[PDB]
Parts: structure tokens; C-alpha cells; sequence
């Protein structure tokens, strides 16, 4: 007789995905929802190249450090990258205050622009500007931070210093600067020339009066002194005025910047490429359409949500039985 | 097979039909083939693939950074942005997986439809004129040139041409 | 399996006009795509024309307006109507057919074939 | 359809049939006219009330506030407070899409199941008496008037009755 | 012959609704789960009307400024409307201590009076209680803070004052003072006949000293001082006490207060109405059960989950094949 | 029921058939039983044990502590607190509502699928042979001892020895 | 004639699921999802027992009340358990500051001993260290607390006292101490025979000057006076320094400690008992491989996802119809 | 479509009886519910009594006591039994029916018809 | 219902040989595990062996070499064969049968009988 069956497909296929009923199911044709490779390299995000500190801290870079004359060129970035433990931040011992925060404003930045906010040669007439530490060496001479000037007394004196600076350049500029708190009264007197000194910081919104406290306390990188870390973000058209009587540490360079939110610092050891990607991890940069990624939580920008998964292979195909 | 169907009483399936996932096997006088159904099989392909372009693309990722620094004095505020990153990780992966298992599940509920859909169809079609064999195949009461067996498949086949000659091989047998 | 034969290849003058077919041995009816793709020695497979199952049509910027590609359902061919040829028209012509619309590759891209090819040269 | 009787072997709706979503169209000397099942219609209302039902009122709201404020040594902290609430819109927002996406074929496949169990039944209670056109309706061999029909919709249709004039049509074909 | 057929329904329904397998599916029978319009005008939630501050600020209402004299009357609200960008809030420059938290303890009050804490008349018998600034102008007089008092020398004197207050109101008070810094010492010097003043604000559980800091700044609306306001919330039975010999904004109006935690502050440009709501956005309010809205991110108490869909239509009906 | 056989054609479950979810009932000379069909009851415990599984042992759990203190400074942090523990905990409520529901609509018609799909392997077994009541049950047209029953049952029933048998008690009626 | 039917099993279960068509229906197996009982005791977690402060707080147990003598005891704990109000904290009344962070810090700490950092005896040659207070009495006696020593003058002198402890334990020391605020200047000169003091404490991380501000205050406890008390955790080795020359509340017992992140505190009344548990909660413990509880939100450890559903029981079994 | 048809409408003395019926076209057997309305000039449409598929009656206060609803399933007919008359019960009587319970509008309220409507008139 | 009858039970001299013999009243083809508990006086019932589907076995450490667990599939009979018989070896031997592999109770229990016990006397 003559016959005519009905029929499904059937082929050499070895995937497997899991259903409700039956794990481990043999089908002829199936997709991946999940990306678990990385290239192992960093990437540009945005288009643009990240800011590679290499052995320094963020601390380190924006307070420039000796160690770090190689990272001020740049001006553009989409992400930072930071080795998991830096070793080279603040060359002399202290507080930088609200450093976290620091951090989440420079995260991102579109125009980075450093200028000398007070230029060392015309702005201190009558104090020293030459004032450097072992602590901060560089080469295997005493240097010290290259945006921040250690002043002190000049002639036997440290005269009252007032200086205002007014932000004319349409974006928010950062300053930073400090206040040195020395071990013991013999050394207040021989830089500063007092025993009683202040160091006063204002600006339309910002208001902050500092004292020295003087004090002996544990050897941190061979000094029991401490200099203390501050700064601001001046508004465009807002000025900023220095007052201080002595252990001021004044600022040299300041930056004009525009901010790109959304973006952050990864922690990573891989080495940099010439790749593009929406999606940059520690481990690597990442590509595809695919909606999920079990590589690393921590993402910048726009990524595949991240899951514990270790497969997410749905079947399109039907059970394979050849 | 939720339809009875695949793995069902179409016990198996064919390897030599490369064309299609659904289609049709042939014998008589003039050749024996393995042929496709391509409109059977379109209709599967078109909402298979609106199915996974739903899934992919409902996912929409706006540009952030998980990661996020803390000091010694902000242990609670640490801990606070570790349990919204592991709630949000923990949500994701449950549904992530179960989505997959219950529609590979209902991907596979629906081919055994559509065959079992496409063997309803043929079987209206013949009537009398042919009888089930039990393993998606018919044995035809009367002859079947392949120009019939064409007529089968676009579902343009005609009942009353072959009908008497049918009825007489039934009434032999 | 689907087998693709072209026909109608041979050498022609400029200017002239020449209709290559394409015989398959299933049903074209219901294909979604056939296309004629063409590959000069030294060069790369180019898409010349595509047919689709709703009647439309996809032509390249070069054959526009002198090529027409069409389908006998009856005969279960493939036609590419070639006119005004030119000397750059010097290519082996292909035939392709895609039974499917799969844009995600579901259906690990089945259904695609090529035929054997036919040369068409336009000199002198 | 996964089901195979709606836009199946049914081919088509019927706008003259207002009074319910499933029924019955008859033919005979005395008239013709479009006629609803209640009983299984009001089974489907009650289903698909029940699912919207479930759908919208296990979404239990609390009095809140989303909005908070932050000033400008608190910008972690904002963004933590914007993870928070971009995290919980991506998920509700798949949620529901996927949702309504995956329980729209379900409930259109709930009314190709409810239409092919209806053409189950009816040729359950009919048999032999009637031949299967394939359009989704039944020829019968004998007479029926209506209160004949009213018996095949109410399910309390009689087979003996009808049975010797049926074997006799038959026969005579 | 006679034939019974078996088949459904059909309308001129247009909805469309997406599916699995296909999209934009004409149905029979649908219904809406997304909320998408809104009526453009603030409502009354929990039946009770919210707080207006029109061109105030919370840190201006709050105060008492000049310029805000038609807000002190209401007592009840469950929400605060305030423009975005508000034009008059702290007239006099200066620091607005925890103002963010105090933003979030005032998002809603139950009962709320006003009452004079210090009497201007019986409270300053030895202090001049007269003094005004051209920064809170009013009707183009020189003004004040409607709640607060500027304390100055009376008789070439400042005597040390001591006040204190016991909270007897069976609710929470909260109580507003505030610290002046000059701009120089001769201004020091003629209004608290002083160089070095403090003033000191203590109760159960709150204790805190505050030292003018007497330097030259930015002139913020005409003004080189500045004036930092504090804030406590005192508990019922507890007392706080004031002492100082300078430099004190001394409370005139203190507020008791009972809470109504969960609401908090819309941004609108909205009118207000007589309408009510569960639900109220800065776009305007919203109805309905239904348990979906994509109008506004930012709502106000028991509101459908936002998303961003803008269709979410689930179908009840067949398959429309007319 | 969405394929139409539990509280559809076989209107009734069975107390008496303590060994199966699914098993037939026979009636000859010899006795009268219940019997249960091991194999698709089997079959039937191994997909829904896997479903168990899978809800349950998706749900992976960290160590972790909810509780959180906040001064009368910190207001903000603890409603943001409050916002992630009750936003986390409306989604767990929703989502495992919504899957209770819904998956058990999909083991309800499991089952009927089981069932259905068993009552088409013996009717597509005994063709001819026997006759369907329209209750889940069948009439032999020949006598069928226990040994033929338990064909029946294990899948092994011989069509042709009581093909002639049969015809003849047909060809009588 | 002979038959063979199909059919399916019933039985007498009374088991109710609710579908999405259809509520409350009876089936014949079922499987609860939902842990909705407790034991109504405490557990341990981890293994180990948790630590019960009883009628004290955190405050008062790592001060040394008098009135927590028993507490001293134990060295190992997974969570601690606190009375909802805490009757007895600091007896002598004053801030102690960043409670809750070190509340969160001590939240679970695998290996935790307590030893005296500056033996009473040995290291106030000096100083008088038998000073007590009626606000922290203990069996109708003045006392103190016990990790703490109320430094006062001797012979008419509180001179100036320097002190260090080198970190050579190898793991973290949580150091504690105070500063004492007099109510006025007579009680100052008393104690500490001066007018203007002065405490300092730093370490290579940590640094921090004191200045006592004496003031009337509202009594609490019986006491116008107040401690402030503070906290620092030592690295291993580190050094901290104390320098005062009054108002210095000196260490005596310090805590060598080694955390467990990840637990917390608990607020309850239940009793204690024997049982082991991966799930506590207020209410009592919870075991069984269920993955959702409806018991008590707080929860510590790995548990049931908590959920308000008061039912969660999916269908294994066929629909019932015996 | 179904038709409604009521009658037995005519004027009546105070202290009399009175039963109305409606005829419906389609079996009533299965319709959920089954409503009289009356409406007097001046005044809007009230609901009077209700017969639900289950055999439950509702009433309003007014007709409470004196009015009987109830349905004959053999005749597809509808009887509202009227009682102990008042001339204030003087109105139009509007037979209602509502074949399925929907209480969300899911099926779009399909299966409600209205009827003609009967006078009913008690005076004197 | 299914019956499980054991047979084979008596006395026997250390060292010997002795099958016991279990009678299924339903076909044991399908059927996932059937085991043989003893039990002695003054103690609780022990798993001896273990039949499974696929034709694995399982054994407990004591009767281990010594025993074979089969079943026959043609006579419905589950056989234990006890070699080497030792006095301890002195109990009251059950035979116990589960028709389904029920790791969660997802069916309830269902399908598990007992056998009514055959005693098993080592003596001498
Ligand atoms: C920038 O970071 C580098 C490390 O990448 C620092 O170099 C390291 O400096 C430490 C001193 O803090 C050196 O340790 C000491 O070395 C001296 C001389 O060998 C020895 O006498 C001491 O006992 C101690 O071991 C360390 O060797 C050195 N590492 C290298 C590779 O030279 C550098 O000091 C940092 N500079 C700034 C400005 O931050
Ligand atoms: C309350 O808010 C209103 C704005 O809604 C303030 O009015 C505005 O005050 C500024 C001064 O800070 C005025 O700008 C100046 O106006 C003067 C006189 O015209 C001119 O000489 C200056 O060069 C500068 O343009 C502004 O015109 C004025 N706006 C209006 C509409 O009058 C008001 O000062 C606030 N009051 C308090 C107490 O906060
Ligand atoms: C530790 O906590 C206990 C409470 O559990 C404290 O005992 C209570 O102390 C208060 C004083 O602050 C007593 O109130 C007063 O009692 C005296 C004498 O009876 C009376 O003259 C006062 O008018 C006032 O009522 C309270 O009675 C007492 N409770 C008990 C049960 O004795 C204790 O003071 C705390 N100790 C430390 C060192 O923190
Ligand atoms: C812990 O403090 C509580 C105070 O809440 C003590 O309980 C009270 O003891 C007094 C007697 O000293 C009774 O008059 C109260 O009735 C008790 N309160 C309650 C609620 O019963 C408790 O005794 C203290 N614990 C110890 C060990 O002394
Ligand atoms: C991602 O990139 C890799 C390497 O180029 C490629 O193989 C892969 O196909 C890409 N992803 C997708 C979805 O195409
Ligand atoms: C919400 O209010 C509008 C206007 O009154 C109304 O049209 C709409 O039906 C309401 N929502 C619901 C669900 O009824
Ligand atoms: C949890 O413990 C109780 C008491 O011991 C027990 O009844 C229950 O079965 C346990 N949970 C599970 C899943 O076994």
C-alpha cells in the first residue's frame, strides 16, 4: 500500500536545557541568554579611554603626589581605574576629609582641566615656598605634593596672607589644600613663628575656621606630624578666600571640571587595549546582545544584569530523538 | 508531550528530514522522500523567535556602576548598599531561572501541538480513504501518484476524486 | 534535500539582454527568499537580487533599473531578467534560496542552499 | 491555536452571534439562526474574572513617598537612594510586561481549548446520527426540528430516538 | 439536510494586545492595568489638604521669613508642595544645620501650633530686641524672621542671659535658634560688646557650644556676615536652656508638633483643587484600581507600582476573526 | 479542564483505586477491579517532584541580617532602610503568589493531559474491537479473559486475535 | 458485555489550592511552601550560643555597668540579644558617640577577650583612681563603671599624664574611654585643679582633641554633669596615645576581638534553650527546607525569604472528586 | 438577539393583586439574573425585585413582603407577583435580564437585554 | 489493594542454605523498589536487601556475600537467597514493596505495602 507519515526533525545536537518537568533534555536547536567570557582587557566605555592611576590612589593623583608625575596629562575619561591596593597616596600622614565623597564626584569627568589657581612665584611674596618633606621623596630628594605649597616664614616672620581667588571659568572648580598640625610647640614656632595660629576657609556656601593641634603622636611614614586634607567644589562666578596666620598649606594648582554622572572606579589588574564596549568589568570587557552575565557584579555603564546563574540556554528546537 | 504527539504516539524522530522541524514521509510506486512542511514550520519560527526577542529585549539596562566605598565609620551604610546589591542579584537570578525552565517547558508543549495540529489536519483530510496505522502514518485505500501526495501536503488534496476507488479496496478488505 | 540547477549562462554583447533560471526540485511557493548573488574572479559574492514570498523585491544599486527578478510558481523557477549588460556584468551567477525567516538564527539557519552557478560574460 | 480549533479547523468568528463568547449556529426547515452557550460561557467569564482579579489585587500598596533629598556631601548616598529606586521599576516593569505577555497566550489558548472541548461534546452526543463536515459543523442523517436542536445545546440529546432513521440515510449513502 | 455548527465570537473591537508568540493580537474583550492620565492638579490625600508654600522655602516657613507671612496660619497638612527652585528661604546668608533631616521629620505633621516660646515683650528685659537686616527686606523696610529675635547690646551692655523652657505640651516642640558671625571685630564689638562670646544650648539630650568665627567672605545677598540656624526637637517633660553672651538669634516661636510618618515633599507647578486621592504625583493626582501607572516616578502614599510600560492591556476575550 | 477528560468525559475519580493517580477499571467473567497504570503514574510523580524541586531549591539564601539602628540625626537612612526591606519583601510576596497560582493551574492541567493522553493510547489499541459508552470506559465486542484486561493495561494487546471475534458480535449489532 | 474504563484517584483529603481560574480547590497531595510556626525560644546559630544582655544595653555591657557584672563572663557569641527598652546603658548620663556604628561593629565576634589595657594600680602614680558617682550605683553603693577609671587630681595636682599601648595582639583592640564635662567652673578646679584642660587621643589613623565646656545643664540621672564617651578600634600594631591634663575618663579594660561579619542584634522577650537553628527570629526559631516564612521579617542567618502571605501551597495531586 | 415581551399590565384598585410576566425567547434556565424595574414619570429607574440562577431573591424595602418574584422554566417566562397594591406603587415595569455574572466587564457586558415595559396604575 | 505473601519460613542448621519466597498479587514489572526487612525479638526492624527497577541492588553490611535479592518477573515473586546461614542471622523476614520513586512525598505515600512475615530459625 501507499503511505504518507507525519514527522518532526532530528540532528546530531548536544545541547541540553532544563524544564520544569525533566532536567538535562536533548533539543536540536537552542539560544544562550548568558555571557560568561571576558576578553581580559580594559576598554573604552562611552568611546573614550578610562584614567589608569596605575600605582597611585585617587588621593595621590588629585593631590600630586611625587610618585604620580606621569598621570597629569590627561583631561578625559569615562571610568577610573585603581589598583586594589595603592601604594602611593598621601605621601605625608592625614586626614583627607571626605574622601569617599571625592572619589563619587571625580568618578567621572567630561573636561579636566588643571591651572595654578595661586602661581607660586607672584603669589607669595613675603613667605617661603620651597618647604618640602622625606616623607614625600621623589628620586631620592625630599619633594613634596606638586598642586599644594608648604608655606613658611621668610625674613623671621610669617605675616598675615589673604588671597582670594574668583571662579571666572563658567565650570565648577575644585581646590584643595591643607593644614599642618606639627608634633610639638618648638616646631610651630620655628615655621610659623606662633604658638596660636589659625587657617580660615570661605566661600559663599562654604565656611570653615581650623586650628593646629599640636600633639605627639605615632610615627606614620617617619613624621609625627600630620597634614589634613580639604576641599571644595567652587560654583562658577563664586569666590574663594585663604586667611591664615600660618600652618597653611596653600593651594598651587586647581581643576576646572564638567562632571559625567552614572559612572565609578573599578579595581582591576588586567591590561589595557584599543576594544570598545558598552559593558567593562575588573575581569574584562564584555560584548553581546545578551541580557544576562554571571562574569562580575561590579559593571559600568550599561551591562547584562548580573546573575548567579551558571547556564540559561532556553530551547527553541524541539526534544531530539534521532 | 503535553499533546501526546512527540514522544507520544510519533514515537520518533527523523534525522533525514533536514528541511523542517515539522513534515511528511512518502511511499509509493514512483519514490520515497522525506519532505518539509514550510508553512507549519514558519508559523513555529515566527513566534519562537518573537518569544526570545521578548525575553531579551524587554530587558532594558540604563548606564550605572554598582560599586561603591565606604570608611571604618560608615559599616551600616556599607552594609546597606551590600544587601541592595545582593536583594537585586538574588531577585534577577530566581527569575532569570525559573522564566527559562517554565517556558522550555511551554516551547516544548508547543511543538507538540503543532504536530499533533498538522497530523489532525491530514487525518480530516484522507477521512475513509485511508487508515491509521497508530505511528503518524496513513495507508492509503486507493493509489497516490505524486502529484496526490503533493496535494496532501498544500492541503489542496481532493476527497471525492479517489473516493470510489477507495470504498472498493475497503470493501475488499 | 533541495537541488538548484541555473541555466541560460553563455557570452553576450553589450547591450543585449539575457533571462538565467534556476530549477528547484521542492515547491517554491511557500520560500521565503531566493536571491541571485554574482562573484567576478578576484572579487567578492555580491547580492544581486532578492525575491520574497509577500511579491517584493530587493535590488543592488548596479543592476537597478536594467534587472528583474521574478518566480514561476508553476514551474518551480527562478528567473533573473538581464538587460542593457555591460562589461562590469562579467560574473558567475549564483543561486540561493532561504525557506525560512529566521532572524535569530532559531532554527539554526536550516533551509538555505546554493545552486552550482551559471557564467554570463558580456565582451566586445 | 494551540488547541487547534480557533483560527484551526474553525476558521472564523461570528459577528451575528452577540449573546455569548462560545455557541451554536443551526439549520433546518423551520429556521436558521445564532444561538450561545451560556453554560460554558459564564465557566470562561468566571476563569478570566478570577485571573484579573488575581492579577490586580495581589498588588498590595502601603502609604509611602519615594522622593528624599541630599545635599552636596551626600552624593553617595543619593546614589544609593537612585539604585534603590531604578532597581525596584526594572524589576516591576519586566514583571509586568512578561506578566501580561506570558498570560495573554494563556488565556487566548484557554478559549481554544474551551471551543474544541465544546466540539467534543457535541460529537460525543451526535456519533453516527451526523457526518463531520470539518468546518466545525455536523450534517445530520435524520430530521431535526427544533426542539431537537434545543436538545444537542442543553446536552440532553437523545441517540436512540434518531438512531434507525440516521442507519437508514446512511445506508441509502 | 439539516447541520448545527460550533463556533465564537466576534465584534468591530479594534484593541490590540501582545502575546508570547505574536504581537499586536485584535481581541474581542480587554481591560487596561496601566493608569496613564492624571487631572493636573494637587489633591487632598488622607482627606486633608497639603501645606502650599508658594515661594518659600521649608527652610524660609520654617524661620519665619518676611516674606512668607500668609503661610503661618495652617495647622494640618499630609504633604508639602514647594517650587522647585524657591525664591525666598534663609534671607540672611548662612548655614542651615541637618536641614535635609528637618526637610524629613516636617514631610508631615498631624497637629501643629505655633506658639511664643520667648515673649518679645517680658523675655529681653537687659537686650535690645529691635535689630533687622536690609537682606529680609519686607515691603521695602528692613525686617526679620517672624520666629527668631537678633539679640543685641542694650545700654552699652550684653549681659549674660540664661533662659530656659521646659516642654510641658505633652508633644514634641521644635525649637529654632541661631548663631550671627561678623564680618569684623568692630562689628563684634558694637553689637555684644565683646571679642570673645559664646553661646551654649543644652537640654537632656542634646548639648552643643558654638564660637563665633569672626572673618571677611563673599558677600551673599549684600551681606558679608552670616547667620547658622540649629535646631532640636524637644521631648515632652525634658527642658532646654539657653546661655550666651553674644551672638545669639534667640527663639521667638517654637512649634509642637505630632507626627504623620510616610509622607514627605512634591516639586509641582500643579494648581490646587478640592479633589481627593489615594494617589497624588507633581504632574497631578490619579485613581482608579488599577495596579499599574507610568504618569510619575515620585508619588505620594499607597500609589500604583510605577513602571515604565506604556501599554499594559491583558486580553479577556477570544481571538477577533469577524 | 483544559484537555477536557478530569471533570470533563470521565466526569469522576475513583476511592477505590488506592494505587495510581491514573489506572483502569475492568469488568469481566472472571472479576471486577481497580487497577492502576504504574507507568504514566510514575512518569507523572518524576515531572512534578522535579517542579517541587525546582521552586524550592532555586531560592538560594546568604546569611545575612536584616535589622538595622538609626539615631534621630539619620531619619533619612532609615526610611531609605525601610524602603529597600519592604520593597524587597512586596516583590517576594508578589512573585511567589503569582507563581503558586499559576503553576498550579499548569499541574491541574498536567494531570488532565496524563489522563487524556492514556485514554487515546487504549482507544487507539482496541479500534473496532470495542466500543466507546463516552464515560472513559469501553465495550469489548469479544470476550476478554484477565490475561487479555492485562494486555490492555501493559500496552501488549493483540488486535488481530480478536479482530474476527469482533467483527462477527459487530456485524450482529 | 465486557469493559475497561480510565479513570483517576480520589481520596478523602480536605487539602485546598488556590488557581488562577479558579479559588479553593480541593485536591488530593499537596506541598506547603509557607513556615508559619516558630519554637518560641532562642537558638544557636552557627553552632554557638548568642550573647544575652539582659537588663542591660550594648552601651552598659561594653562599658562595665555595675549593674552587668554577670555579662563579663563570655567570649564567643553568633548574635546578641537586647531588651526592647534597655533599663540600664550609661548610668552616667552624656553622648556616646557613634553608638549604632559600634553597635553594628559588635554585632557578631568569633574570638572576643577583655583585658586591662592600664592596670589601676601600676599606671596612676599620680592620680587618684577611686573616684565614683551615685548615678551608677551598685547594691546601694556609689560605684563606676568597670572598664573605666575617673581620673582625679592627687595632693593638690592633677598633673600631666601621657600614655601609650602598643597593639601586639595581633588582632584588633576596641579601646573605649570618656571626657567629663563639669556643670561649673568651681567643680572643675576641684577635680582636675585647673580651668582650662585639655584630652588627647590619637593613633597613626585616628586623631582627636577634647576641650570641656562647662555649663548648666537639665539633671539626668540625677547628674548636671556629663560623660561623653568614645571609642577606636587599634590595629595590630598600632599605637594609641592618650595626653591630658584633666576631664580624661582613662581606659582600665580594653577587648582584643576578631569579627564575624554578617549578624546582628535581635529584640525579645523568649526564653533560651538548647536547640540549634540556620534561622532565628524574635518571635523564636525556625527550621524545615521550606523556602518562604511569614513569621517575622527580621531574621538572622540564612533564611525562608519572609513574605506577608498567609497561605502558599501548591498542588502536587489531581483535582479531588471522590 | 433576545426579546422580552412583558404583559398582564392594567390599571388596579388599592388592596388588589396583580402578576406580570415576561416572555423571553432564549431559555431561561441558565441566565444568572433576572430583574423588574419600574420607573413612574418624574422619577428614575428603580430596581424592584431580582431572581438569580442559584433560586436566591432580592428585594427592595419598599415592594418587601408584597412582591414575588419568580420563574417558570418550562414557559421562559418571568412572574413578578404584586400584592396588597398602593397607589404609590403606581409606575412602568421593565423586565431586565442579565445572562452571565460579570462583575469586572469582562466579557464586555454582553447577554443584557431590556423590555418593553407594562403600565401598572392603582388608583382610586 | 496488593497482597504480599511470604513463604519458605523454618528452621536450619548453621551453614545451610534457605530461599524465601514473596507473592505479588500485581505485576511486578514496574515496580520501583522491593525490599526484605527482618526483624528479632527485642529489636527494631532492619533494611536486609533492596530491589530496584533498573536491576540494582542494594545490601546491608551483615548480609552482605551472603545474600541475593532477584525478583521474577514472569511469576510475580521476589526471592531472597540466604547462604551461610550464621544463629544471628535468627529473625522474622518482611517483605516490603514501593511502586513509585516518591522522594518528596509528592504523591503521599501511595503504592507501599507490608507482607505478613516469614520466621527464619538458625539453631544448632
Ligand atoms: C610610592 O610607593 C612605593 C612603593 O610602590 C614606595 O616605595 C617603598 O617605600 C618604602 C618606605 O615607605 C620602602 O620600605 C623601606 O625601604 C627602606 C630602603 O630600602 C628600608 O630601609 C626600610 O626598612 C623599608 O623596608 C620600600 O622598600 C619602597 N619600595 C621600593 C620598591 O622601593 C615609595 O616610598 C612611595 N613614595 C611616595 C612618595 O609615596
Ligand atoms: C523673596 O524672593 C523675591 C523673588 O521672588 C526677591 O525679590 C528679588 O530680590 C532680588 C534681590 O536679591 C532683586 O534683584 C535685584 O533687584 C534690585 C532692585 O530691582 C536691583 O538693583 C539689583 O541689581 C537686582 O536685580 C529682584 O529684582 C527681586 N525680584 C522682584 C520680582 O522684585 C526678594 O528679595 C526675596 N525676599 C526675601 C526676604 O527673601
Ligand atoms: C539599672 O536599671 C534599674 C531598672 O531595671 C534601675 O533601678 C531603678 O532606678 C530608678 C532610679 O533611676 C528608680 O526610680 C526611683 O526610685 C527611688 C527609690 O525607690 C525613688 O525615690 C524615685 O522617686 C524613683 O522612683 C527605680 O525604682 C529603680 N527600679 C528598681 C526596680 O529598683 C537602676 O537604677 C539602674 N542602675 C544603673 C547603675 O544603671
Ligand atoms: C531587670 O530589671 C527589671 C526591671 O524591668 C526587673 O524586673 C522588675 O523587678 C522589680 C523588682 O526589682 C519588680 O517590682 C517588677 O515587677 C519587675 N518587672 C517586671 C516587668 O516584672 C528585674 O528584676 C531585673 N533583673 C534582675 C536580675 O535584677
Ligand atoms: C561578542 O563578541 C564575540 C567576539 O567578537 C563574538 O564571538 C560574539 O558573537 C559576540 N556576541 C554576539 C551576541 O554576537
Ligand atoms: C478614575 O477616574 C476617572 C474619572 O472620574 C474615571 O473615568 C475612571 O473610570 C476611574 N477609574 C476606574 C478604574 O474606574
Ligand atoms: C521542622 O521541625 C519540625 C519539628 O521538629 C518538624 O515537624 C518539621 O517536619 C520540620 N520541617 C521539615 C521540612 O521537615
Amino acid at each position: 500500500g501507499d503511505t504518507i507519515c507525519i514527522g518532526y526533525h532530528a540532528n546530531n545536537s548536544t545541547d541540553t536545557v532544563d524544564t520544569v518537568l525533566e532536567k538535562n533534555v536533548t533539543v536540536t536547536h537552542s539560544v544562550n541568554l548568558l555571557e560568561d567570557s571576558h576578553n581580559g582587557k580594559l576598554c573604552r566605555l562611552k568611546g573614550i579611554a578610562p584614567l589608569q592611576l596605575g600605582n597611585c590612589s585617587v588621593a595621590g593623583w588629585i593631590l600630586g603626589n611625587p610618585e604620580c608625575e606621569l598621570l597629569i596629562s590627561r583631561e578625559s575619561w569615562s571610568y577610573i581605574v585603581e589598583k586594589p591596593n595603592p601604594e602611593n597616596g598621601t605621601c605625608y600622614p592625614g586626614h583627607f576629609a571626605d574622601y569617599e565623597e571625592l572619589r563619587e564626584q571625580l568618578s567621572s569627568v567630561s573636561s579636566f582641566e588643571r591651572f595654578e589657581i595661586f602661581p607660586k612665584e607672584s603669589s607669595w611674596p613675603n613667605h617661603t615656598t620651597t618647604g618640602v618633606s622625606a616623607s614625600c621623596s621623589h628620586n631620592g630628594e625630599s619633594s613634596f605634593y606638586k598642586n599644594l605649597l608648604w608655606l613658611t616664614g621668610k625674613n623671621g616672620l610669617y605675616p598675615n596672607l589673604s588671597k582670594s581667588y574668583a571662579n571666572n571659568k563658567e565650570k565648577e572648580v575644585l581646590v584643595l589644600w591643607g593644614v599642618h598640625h606639627p608634633p610639638n610647640i618648638g616646631d610651630q614656632r620655628a615655621l610659623y613663628h606662633k604658638e596660636n595660629a589659625y587657617v580660615s576657609v570661605v566661600s559663599s556656601h562654604y565656611s570653615r575656621k581650623f586650628t593646629p593641634e599640636i600633639a605627639k603622636r605615632p610615627k606614620v611614614r617617619d613624621q609625627e606630624g600630620r597634614i589634613n586634607y580639604y576641599w571644595t567644589l567652587l560654583e562658577p562666578g563664586d569666590t574663594i578666600i585663604f586667611e591664615a596666620n600660618g600652618n597653611l598649606i596653600a593651594p598651587r594648582y586647581a581643576f576646572a571640571l564638567s562632571r559625567g554622572f552614572g559612572s565609578g572606579i573599578i579595581n582591576s589588574n588586567a591590561p589595557m587595549d584599543e576594544c570598545d564596549a558598552k559593558c567593562q568589568t575588573p575581569q574584562g570587557a564584555i560584548n553581546s546582545s545578551l541580557p544576562f552575565q554571571n562574569v562580575h557584579p561590579v559593571t559600568i555603564g550599561e551591562c547584562p544584569k548580573y546573575v548567579r546563574s551558571a547556564k540559561l540556554r532556553m530551547v527553541t528546537g524541539l526534544r531530539n530523538i534521532p | 508531550g503535553l499533546f501526546g504527539a512527540i514522544a507520544g504516539f510519533i514515537e520518533g524522530g527523523w534525522t533525514g528530514m533536514v528541511d523542517g522541524w515539522y513534515g511528511y514521509h512518502h511511499q509509493n510506486e514512483q519514490g520515497s522522500g522525506y519532505a518539509a512542511d514550510q508553512k507549519s514550520t514558519q508559523n513555529a519560527i515566527n513566534g519562537i523567535t518573537n518569544k526570545v526577542n521578548s525575553v531579551i529585549e524587554k530587558m532594558n539596562t540604563q548606564f550605572t556602576a554598582v560599586g561603591k566605598e565606604f570608611n571604618k565609620l560608615e559599616r551600616r551604610m556599607e552594609n546597606l548598599n551590600k544587601k541592595v546589591d545582593d536583594g537585586f542579584i538574588d531577585i534577577w537570578t530566581y527569575n532569570a531561572e525559573l522564566l527559562v525552565l517554565l517556558e522550555n517547558e511551554r516551547t516544548l508543549d508547543f511543538h507538540d501541538s503543532n504536530v499533533k495540529n498538522l497530523y489532525e489536519k491530514v487525518k480530516s483530510q484522507l477521512k475513509n480513504n485511508a487508515k491509521e496505522i497508530g505511528n503518524g502514518c496513513f495507508e492509503f485505500y486507493h493509489k497516490c501518484n505524486d502529484e496526490c501526495m503533493e496535494s496532501v501536503k498544500n492541503g489542496t488534496y481532493d476527497y471525492p476524486k479517489y473516493s470510489e476507488e477507495s470504498k472498493l479496496n475497503r470493501e475488499k478488505i | 534535500e533541495v537541488q538548484l540547477v541555473e541555466s541560460g549562462g553563455g557570452l553576450v554583447q553589450p547591450g543585449g539582454s539575457l533571462r538565467l533560471s534556476c530549477a528547484v526540485s521542492i515547491s517554491i511557493f511557500d520560500i521565503y527568499a531566493m536571491d541571485w548573488y554574482r562573484q567576478a574572479p578576484g572579487k567578492q559574492r555580491d547580492l544581486v537580487a532578492t525575491s520574497f514570498r509577500d511579491g517584493s523585491t530587493n535590488y543592488a544599486d548596479s543592476v537597478k533599473g536594467r534587472f528583474t527578478i521574478s518566480r514561476d510558481n508553476a514551474k518551480n523557477t527562478l528567473y533573473l531578467q538581464m538587460n542593457s549588460l555591460k562589461p562590469e556584468d562579467t560574473a558567475v551567477y549564483l543561486c540561493h534560496v532561504s525557506l525560512y525567516r529566521d532572524p535569530l538564527g532559531v532554527a539554526g539557519g536550516m533551509g538555505v542552499y546554493w545552486g552550482k552557478g551559471a557564467l554570463v560574460t558580456v565582451s566586445s
